[PDB]
């Protein structure tokens, strides 16, 4: 029915739709094949206000894909930083890990991201946490010669 | 010329005979197909990247091509499509009348100076340059009844015994397999590989060692020693033959001496190159062969000698194998040719009935009855000097121009007719007389009609390609009828006809006839008592035409235009695509619902269903297929509710209820290598550093805007395929090399298992086919299964993928589009009920402009030809006015006679348009040579009501009213004549249903009407415009006779 | 060079032969592959077919085909020419 | 033009026969128009008869076993008794081919097979006689 | 040959036709014409 409905109106940014599929009693939690939830796609593809609306009505905050992945991993990686915060400030782990041990932090780290990586620290993120090969957000900055974020 | 004839009938009857020869022999031998070259001339390059993606396939290979395709001529834009299949497309369209084979060479000149720069795996599966613009002459498919064969084996039979006797067939040009031949599967096991410490590398490296072919000399080579007595040619290794010979490929002989086999790492069997295409035929597996009709070649001839070499090699088919034939154009073909027949040859007989009703004598109605075909069969012969084919276009303007052919017989006859009644003159001496009257006027018809029809044939693009082929059949067919009423019929009506006496009307005839004749000439005296009561007062009837004129001008401007009808062509199409991600299992489902749905709720109409599980119209992947519905013959499908049109409805509106999927049907265009027609086609294009992320951003910006003008547009989409999630996976370079690990292992390892590698070639029964290995299925399925894969450092140690990469989750675009080079988005979509196409456009290029700075726009396919074509139609047709009143200031010797025959053009338009407007078609190509034709027929019959008149004042000294009144009395008859032969002629094209009855119904509708108007107005309209026009231009005395 | 019949037919002769498709006005394709390392795959085309025509194509065909054979082969340059042109005159060379 | 007298026949293998099913058949059609000579005259194949070659075999158990990689020996094999273009020289400014080749008299019987060496990865020569057979066999000159 | 043994019966068809028809226009007459055609086969046996 309409968990589907939702998710594309959630990748879409199509707002009152989401709304009136909220009002139509569809699944905030719905997933596809790998495990992507409406606030999944909103994080991704950089929708505010869909993060907001789907949140408000109870998303679940820390849902992974089934790679381990979180909506602050693909917010905090891709730049979404209003998202980075109303996804922390609604209790988004901020040292989630995936099934590489990436963190946030990790993500958020590679790019040059400097305002979500202070925006993580402040929510606790682990500085010294490490990936499947012992690598931490340090080590990422310095390799990308990022003398800012080292 | 004539009065030559008259005195030598024989000779007249000779060129007639040899003007019969020549087109009856060309009938035999000239090409005949469909449709002529209409698309424009496209070349199509292809090339396959096994198991790469589209972002791979276009930055690695699209790109390299297309920054090479410069230096080109005729060049009219550039577009391709690079998929996650690791297939790309870059197809280069040419302006109309490009030579196809210099535009071909001149591409494959310029790709192959790029194949040293593509990948090895792209040049190893073979670029290939095709013109790609022709159309389709037949589909076979190939089933095996016996149901022991899977679609590689029936791909592998069709590839060795059967693709290749089918390009050489007679006529044929360019064959696309379904499938491939067999490839030898090496389907590797990863556990296994493990356990004896070995990698797809080590795989691969013993099969081009153990697999190979190598030159080794020969004993007693030369040059020889002296005193050598033995030669013999030295054998060393050949390629490998079997699955058993792949199965004991010695890959490595143990520490203990037990040897590894690769039958102890693999499963081995022959299989298909690639995976990706599932094809049935009614829902069992199938190969065919996809059959173009080759340039200028006659389809009816290559159809019918491929369906005769597949019957040379049934006998030898392997048992149960069977071939089937979903699509075929020559049946279609067959029925247009003997409809256009059977118009021709009842028109003639039509035009005997008429002839007897009014001349009362089986004497007369044979002149017509022989000039007609003479015509006819001519035209053929003038069609082959020019390099024209027999097709739907020539022969339906051929029934265009009946009612001219058969007019130049009726007036020559009619005319020797009447002088021999009005004058008792015997049969000689009145031919010469009434040849005196008109041969002047024929031959300036000559030159006018060739002002109408031959501007025509130079408008551009692919409906000039149209008009051309009408414009030169008609000028050709009237320049012969012309030259034959100057040769042959008055040759005929001197020997022919008997002698009237003077006076005879047959008012004293017995029965239907003598009261026939009595009631005509009442009509006729009450038709100049009628124009002799109009003439008293024009100023009034000046006003009349003036209402027709803008009323014209109403029904015009209200009328849609169209490009061809749609023809119930046997068989459609039905589309299916599912959401993103979706398997190839998914979609087998759906397209095995939409099969059973043919097969049991259209039972009596649909006799097959063509699914392909692989490729759609948006693009190609596994949530991607198509269905091809061949229908049964159109007489087993009786009435409205049988024909393709009410077909593809019920289909649409039944798979509504389908949820997995998204599937409709749809109709073929009448020219389908066109496609097309309705609507428009955009481009949206990246012409700064932009990306395909910000540029499908701007196209939903577009998609939404449009979205809310649905007064305008309506329908607007894209044409391509929708980002889809991708698995990235990505190399530790530091761990790798502390592993001892090397990169090319890794990436070698993991493109062979999860992509395949084609590494060698073996030989399978004599024939060179290609060897693959790959991961088994089931060890390359879902992320988990990465694990399962080892790679030897150069220690020793087997390292798991696990060891040494991470991966998450993104989206990426399975079909990316570059349009001219650039990155691109297509987006289709058409007008608005009630709304021009034209003005369609320039919503779009106002939407495009207000996109962010960077992102561009073009148009292109159809849309590309109107933009570039709209100039064109009013400056030609002010050429055809220009010249029409030149050649009539000509034949009449005065600037301002001609004003009284070009006043005739609106009153038969009217008709036409009242008729269309009625039966609710459209403003297309078949009305508008239509409209030529009633055009050009009403002035014919103004031309001679003019020409009368001004030799009765010339020759004769009558004035205006006497010599007006005079002459549309003798021309009211053969005016009469014509009209009602034609209009009776047109008839069965009016209401025709069934196969062609698109285009039948097309140029019967208008030229129906458009007669009917024309006779009822201009009898009473053109002895208007000659009175006074003859009134404001003259200078003395000419109301009064003289001498 | 150094090659038999039937190594320089199957390396070869049928990789040029199955690629010998969407050529126009063919009449019928024959070759021979011998002991000497030799192959040639002659082309025979209708009366007044254009010959400059016909070799293009050819050689158009032949070429895709060029990436599959072996490098001992290309490295040896294989030729296309219109060969049912008459001998206008031989000329032979000697050192007396 | 050449021709001009006879006819010009192909017999041609359609199933998956062989070049020695299709001789066959051949030497069949040839010997029954032989028994018309009222009507054919002078039937005959215009290509070549099969003729005894040395097939050489090999071991890919032994040449793994001795450490003898298979590219050094059919590079060996081939280079030395067919001949191998190696390079471009220069003759007097005009670019030319290299050739390798061995010299004739070691190139000319199965008994110089045995003469010729190959390095294993350890270091050794080892003879091509350890590691192959070879026996006669037919086979076509000339495959049309 | 197997494809142009049918032209020979054809084409010489046509040949008799048109000398026919341009003899019939010289001479206006569907019958003299005969008078000039039946000289044919008696070169013809001269030469065979």
């Amino acid at each position: 029915d309409l968990g589907k409905k939702l998710l594309e109106a959630a990748r879409a940014g199509r707002d009152d739709e989401v709304r009136i599929l909220m009002a139509n009693g569809a699944d905030v939690n719905a997933a596809d094949v790998v495990g992507w939830t409406p606030l999944h796609l909103a994080a991704y593809w950089g929708h505010l206000e869909i993060v907001e609306v789907l949140l408000k009505n109870g998303a679940d905050v820390n849902a992974y894909d089934t790679l381990g992945s979180t909506p602050l991993h693909l917010a905090a990686h891709f730049g979404h930083l209003e998202i980075v915060e109303v996804l922390l400030k609604n209790g988004a782990d901020v040292n989630a890990k995936d099934d590489n041990g990436i963190t946030p932090l990790h993500l958020a780290a590679n790019r040059g991201h400097l305002e979500i990586v202070e925006v993580l620290l402040k929510y606790g993120a682990d500085v010294n946490a490490q990936d499947k090969f012992g690598k931490t957000a340090f080590d990422i900055s310095i390799n990308n010669g990022n003398e800012d974020l080292a | 010329m004539p009065n030559f004839f008259i005195d030598r009938p024989i000779f007249a009857w000779v060129i007639a005979i040899i003007i019969m020869l020549a087109g009856g022999l060309a009938i035999l031998k000239l090409p005949v197909a469909q449709y002529p070259t209409i698309a424009p001339p496209a070349v199509t390059i292809s090339a396959s990247y096994p198991g790469a993606d589209a972002k791979t396939v276009q930055d690695t290979v699209t790109q390299v091509i297309e920054q090479n395709m410069n230096g080109i001529d005729n060049l009219m834009y550039m577009s391709s499509n690079s998929d996650s299949t690791g297939t790309v497309q870059i197809t280069l369209t040419f302006e109309s009348g490009t030579d196809a084979d210099i535009a071909q060479v001149q591409v494959q000149n310029k790709l192959q100076l790029a194949m040293p720069l593509l990948p090895q795996e792209v040049q190893q599966q073979g670029v290939s340059v095709e013109k790609s613009s022709s159309s389709f002459l037949m589909v076979v498919g190939v089933i095996n009844t016996d149901g022991t064969m899977t679609q590689e084996d029936i791909s592998d039979y069709v590839a060795a015994n059967m693709k290749d006797a089918i390009s050489r067939t007679s006529g044929v040009g360019d064959v696309q397999l379904f499938g491939s031949q067999y490839a030898m599967r090496i389907w590797m096991n990863p556990n296994e590989l493990n356990k004896f410490q070995l990698t797809p590398v080590d795989v691969i490296t013993a099969i081009k060692a153990q697999n190979a072919q190598v030159a080794a000399g020969q004993l007693g080579g030369t040059p020889p020693v002296k005193g050598q007595q033995l030669n013999a040619s030295i054998i060393a290794q050949t390629r490998l033959t079997s699955t058993e010979e792949f199965g004991k490929i010695l890959l490595k002989v143990n520490q203990d001496g037990s040897r590894v086999l690769l039958r102890d790492v693999a499963k081995i069997e022959l299989g298909g190159e690639n995976y990706d295409i599932i094809a049935e035929f009614n829902g069992q597996p199938a190969s065919g062969l996809g059959i173009k009709l080759a340039t200028g070649a006659n389809a009816l001839d290559t159809a019918a000698a491929i369906r005769a070499e597949l019957a040379k090699m049934e006998p030898f088919f392997p048992s149960g194998l069977k071939i089937v034939y979903p699509y075929d154009t020559t049946p279609f073909v067959k029925i247009s040719i003997h409809e256009v027949v059977k118009t021709l040859v009842e028109a003639i007989i039509l035009v005997f009935l008429v002839m007897y009703l009014f001349l009362q004598n089986f004497r007369a109605t044979l002149i017509p009855t022989i000039a007609v075909p003479v015509v006819l069969l001519g035209t053929f012969a003038v069609l082959a000097a020019f390099g024209f084919s027999i097709n739907t276009l020539t022969m339906f303007g051929m029934v265009l121009a009946i009612g001219l052919l058969v007019d130049d017989a009726i007036v020559v006859v009619e005319n020797v007719e009447r002088v021999m009644a009005e004058e008792g003159l015997p049969p000689k001496e009145a031919t010469r007389k009434s040849m005196g009257q008109i041969q002047g006027a024929l031959v300036g018809i000559a030159m006018v009609l060739s002002a109408v029809f031959v501007p025509m044939a130079f408008f551009g693009g692919s409906t000039g390609a149209i008009y051309r082929q009408f414009s030169i059949t008609i000028v050709s067919a009237m320049a012969l009828s012309v030259l034959v009423a100057l040769i042959l019929t008055p040759a005929l009506c001197a020997t022919m006809l008997k002698p009237i006496a003077k006076g005879d009307h047959g008012e004293g005839k017995k029965g239907f006839f003598g009261w026939f004749n009595r009631m005509f000439e009442k009509s006729t005296h009450h038709y100049t008592d009628s124009v002799g009561g109009i003439l008293r007062s024009t100023g009034r009837y000046l006003v009349l035409y003036l209402i027709i004129v803008v009323g014209m001008a109403y029904l015009f401007v209200r009328l849609p235009s169209s490009f061809l009808p749609d023809e119930d062509q046997g068989v459609f199409m039905t589309m299916v695509q599912l959401p993103a991600g979706a398997t190839q299992e998914r979609t087998q489902k759906v397209l095995n619902e939409v099969t059973h749905y043919y097969l049991t709720k259209e039972k009596n109409n649909v006799e097959s269903v063509f699914a392909w599980n692989g490729f759609g119209f948006a693009g190609r992947g596994q949530n991607t297929g198509i269905a091809f519905v061949s229908l049964k013959d159109w007489a087993d499908r009786p009435g409205e509710e049988n024909k393709v049109e009410a077909i593809t409805m019920r289909a649409t509106r039944a798979f509504s209820q389908i949820k997995d999927a998204m599937v409709f049907a749809f109709n073929l265009p009448a020219i389908v290598e066109l496609g097309t027609a309705t609507g428009f086609d955009f481009e949206l294009i990246d012409q700064a550093g932009l990306g395909h992320e910000k540029l499908t951003q701007a196209r939903n910006q577009l998609l939404a805007e449009a979205a809310k003008h649905p007064d305008m547009l309506t329908s607007v989409r894209p044409n391509g395929l929708e980002d889809t999630p991708q698995f990235k996976i990505d190399i530790d370079q530091e761990k790798a090399q502390a592993l001892g690990v090397s990169i090319n292992d890794i990436n070698t390892t993991l493109g062979a298992a999860w992509g395949g590698s084609y590494v060698n070639d073996f030989i399978d029964r004599g024939r060179v086919k290609k060897v693959y290995v790959m991961s088994e299925a089931k060890y390359r399925m879902l992320p988990d299964d990465i694990g399962d894969w080892y790679v030897r450092a150069a220690d020793g140690q087997m390292v798991p993928f696990s060891a040494f990469s991470s991966s998450r989750w993104e989206y990426g675009s399975p079909r990316l589009e570059r349009y001219n080079g650039l990155p691109s988005m297509e987006i289709l979509g058409q007008a608005a009920p009630g709304k021009s196409t034209g003005e369609a456009m320039e919503l779009m290029e106002q939407l495009a402009s207000k996109l962010p700075t960077g992102v561009g726009y073009d148009w292109t396919g159809m849309s590309y030809q109107e933009r570039l074509s709209g100039n064109q139609a009013p400056s030609l047709y002010a050429i055809s006015l220009i010249v029409v009143f030149l050649c009539l200031a000509a034949l009449y010797e005065s600037w301002s006679i001609p004003f009284s025959v070009m006043l005739v053009v609106p009153l038969g338009v009217i008709g036409a348009l009242l008729a269309a407007t009625f039966r609710g078609l459209t403003n297309d190509v078949y009305f508008q040579v239509g409209l030529l034709t009633t055009i050009g027929l009403s002035a014919k019959n103004a031309i001679l009501i003019v020409e009368f008149a001004k030799d009765l004042m010339d020759k004769e000294g009558k004035g205006l009213i006497e010599a007006t009144l005079d002459a549309v009395r003798m021309r009211l008859r053969p005016i009469l004549m014509t009209s009602l032969a034609f209009i009776l002629g047109v008839m069965p094209l009016v209401i025709s249903t069934g196969a062609g009855s698109g285009a039948q119904n097309a140029v019967g509708t208008g030229v129906m009407g458009g007669m009917v108007t024309a006779t009822v107005l201009a009898i009473f309209f053109v002895p208007v415009f000659f009175v006074v026009v003859r009134r404001r231009f003259s200078r003395k005395n000419e109301d009064i006779e003289h001498s």
